[PDB]
């Protein structure tokens, strides 16, 4: 196919919803601490991509549709029992606030992918919370640096376009 | 034994004094094929002739240059280096385990920006017989060009007791994106020869997470009037990844009690004598604040 | 032997720092846990019943109790350092706990200036974490006697 | 099989509901061995003779009182209940799972101080033919002593809609010690029996996580002359555990919240809402009291 096109985004909506997203982001867990790292399921935003400011410039539409996979993928991720099981936290907590404008910002990408596709509904499990604990933070960890660039997309686009 | 440079060969002794350790076969690389002979480091003493002596390899006495001799002529060497297992994990005797940031680090790397380019400070209380070659990659499974300029010793200073050495190099991945949200870590491998000894740190990163941008360039002062009150300003350093539309930077403003703005100014309030420091962290991500940027009360 | 006695300690200093020490505990593990629900245990000292941290028990000795006390610290303080929180994921020194790893060998080094003294494993992140919280519960149960001990010492015994 | 109290036995149906379930042996209690028979419950059907009886207890049909006989008497009982297992977890249908921290949960406890004496509830949306028999302990490798007076029933709110009972009881460790760090939890176990069925419902803590000081007492203010501004003093309750010296309280001030150790405090109060304070243990994060004003 040939790279897609067309609607130019709330930049402005979108780079102080992103903004937030990594704040939240950072929460981090005294116990857990700063997941790393080593290698290697969840999406990226990658080189070819298009969302470096370059790219942004000539399409971002390819790039712009990347995040809304990861947002998209990472809401899914961080509604499932990951989050829910125990160390059972609280949908006001900071995880809660997450996963909340994970999807907004998801939304205000792709108001619902139409509902074609859109799945790759996450891997699953682990059951007993020790390896849920990481994974929680694994996810978290990820995100960071997803949102991270997301974040610079959107101010760039907010202040270019 | 594997050949870590011309004539220069790493013995694995897993184990470490223990075992029967291991069966070295060296080669003297000559034409000649008549009077060989064989000595260690110095000592006169023939420890074997033919274009090939075999040996056994323990402890460092076992490792040291070997020279092949015919007629009184050098042939050829075969310096033999130990890599050692002690107590199940290998050694660390060469670079010092700086300040833990955190523990076990030998390796503290980090970029000015995400263009690609890091550098890894390691420190050695260690003045001479070192070598340091540097080699690094991003993945492992698949290894992605990174191009290394050779450790240097960037500085040297004291540390009371005795002098500590920093070394340094810098490195360039080969083709990198800025952009890019990073899936693949660099590793930085760093061959440490110290005289007999060798020895390999290892570091494993994201560009993002080694990100400590310079301080704040221009920082500027400008009182009221009548007023112990100041319109700070400063710039984005030059260094900063361009452009700063994206790769936005957040900053802290502290007399002395700080203030956080995401914009290259603010206004405080001179206790005259104090004076106020700047400096930067990446706006989307918890990476390294810069060093402060500092300008005198007016 | 008889009951040992002697040595002070500051009362306050050490009601101080014992308190912002519980502070500590807390933070570096707050009530947002793990509510279990699990044994003998491989236990760790307790200032259990008659090691005189009672109100009461105070009033006379305090010596026995205080080496318990700081015997527990010794133990947490060295948990602390174990491989469980050093290894994956590495808890960093800055972080809420390698502080209270400070407060301990801190408020430690206000009881015995010197002194005089772990099961290891295992690997699998998977099991540091779930440690890092026994041993954090845990904990939190020791300083708080721990302060309130010093609490009425301050209160009570000096000046 | 064994007894929950005298003549009232439990069956243990770990299978539930496969065959044979359990073949359970009744023995009518008596001296006497001729002209025995046997009813089942309050109905009639000679189930058998003999000083005992061979049954099989799968259902609550199996289950029940019954009841030995000599010549137009009834010697003895026996009253058989069934506890059920099912999917792999007993049941816990008397209680109500009161889900809240965290699910599951269907005894609250809590201790207003250190003595060993604690309360607890549950919630029962059953009205009748219950019997609530607590039994208490710490540890369970050679069981300290907790001493439980009787499930009482107190309050009874109204749910969404159905009537909702609580129970509570009283609970002395028969020999506490307030300030040793706890290592071993109390032990809660509810016999609970619901007609023909039986409940086994459990809790364990120690009583540090389950502490509840009561509100702080005379809340007494003092304002200032021409001032929207008052200095406030509270005491600890009486409830609490003594000597405040050492078991030391810390508290909250309302009206954006305050915190003190101090049994004082001073805040600009409007007439608006009004002044209410707290206590937690200043040691351990537990229980906040419940709150205490003295409007403005
Ligand atoms: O200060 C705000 C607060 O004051 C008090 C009450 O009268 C509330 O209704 C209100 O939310
Ligand atoms: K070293
Ligand atoms: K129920």
């Amino acid at each position: 196919r040939a790279v897609p096109g067309g609607s130019s985004p709330a930049w402005t909506q979108c780079q102080q919803l992103s903004q937030k997203l990594c704040t939240l982001a950072w929460s981090a867990h005294p116990l857990v601490g700063h997941m790393d790292l080593r290698e290697e399921d969840v999406p990226h935003i990658q080189c070819g991509d298009g969302c470096d400011p370059q790219g942004l410039r000539d399409n971002s539409q390819f790039c712009l549709q990347r995040i809304h996979q990861g947002l998209i993928f990472y809401e899914k991720l961080l509604g499932s029992d990951i989050f829910t099981g125990e160390p059972s936290l609280l949908p006001d907590s900071p995880v809660g606030q997450l996963h909340a404008s994970l999807l907004g910002l998801s939304q205000l990408l792709q108001p619902e992918g139409h509902h074609w596709e859109t799945q790759q509904i996450p891997s699953l499990s682990p059951s007993q919370p020790w390896q849920r604990l990481l994974l929680r933070f694994k996810i978290l960890r990820s995100l960071q640096a997803f949102v991270a660039v997301a974040a610079r997309v959107f101010a760039h686009g907010a202040a270019t376009l | 034994i594997w050949e870590l440079k011309k004539d220069v060969y790493v013995v694995e002794l897993d184990w470490y004094p223990d075992a029967p350790g291991e069966m070295v076969v060296l080669t003297c690389d000559t034409p000649e094929e008549d009077g060989i002979t064989w000595t260690l480091d110095q000592s006169s003493e023939v420890l074997g002739s033919g274009k090939t002596l075999t040996i056994q390899v323990k402890e460092f006495g076992d490792a040291g240059q070997y020279t092949c001799h015919k007629g009184g002529e050098v042939l050829s060497h075969s310096l033999l280096l130990l890599h050692k297992k002690e107590d199940g994990i290998w050694s660390t005797d060469i670079l010092k385990d700086q300040k833990e940031p955190k523990n076990k680090t030998f390796l503290r790397c980090e970029a000015k920006n995400y263009s690609g380019r890091f550098t890894c400070w390691w420190l050695t209380t260690i003045s001479t017989d070192l070598t340091f070659s540097v080699k690094s990659s991003r993945g492992s499974s698949d290894p992605q060009g990174v191009t290394c300029g050779a450790a240097t010793l960037s500085a040297e200073r004291v540390r009371g007791d005795n002098k500590e050495y920093e070394y340094s190099v810098e490195c360039q991945e080969d083709s990198a994106c800025p952009a890019a949200e990073e899936s693949l870590p660099i590793e930085v491998m760093v061959d440490a020869v110290h005289k007999l000894k060798y020895e390999q740190y290892t570091s494993s990163f994201f560009i993002r997470d080694i990100i400590k941008p310079d301080p704040p360039k221009n920082l500027q002062l400008k009182p009221l009037k009548n007023s112990r009150q100041v319109e700070v300003s400063w710039e984005y350093p030059d260094t900063w990844s361009t452009p700063h539309s994206y790769f936005s930077l957040t900053f802290c403003v502290q007399v002395q009690d700080r203030v956080f703005t995401d914009k290259t100014s603010a206004t405080v309030i001179c206790r005259k004598n104090a004076s106020i420091s700047v400096r930067a962290q990446d706006r989307y991500y918890s990476s390294s604040w810069s060093e402060w940027a500092s300008v005198p009360c007016s």
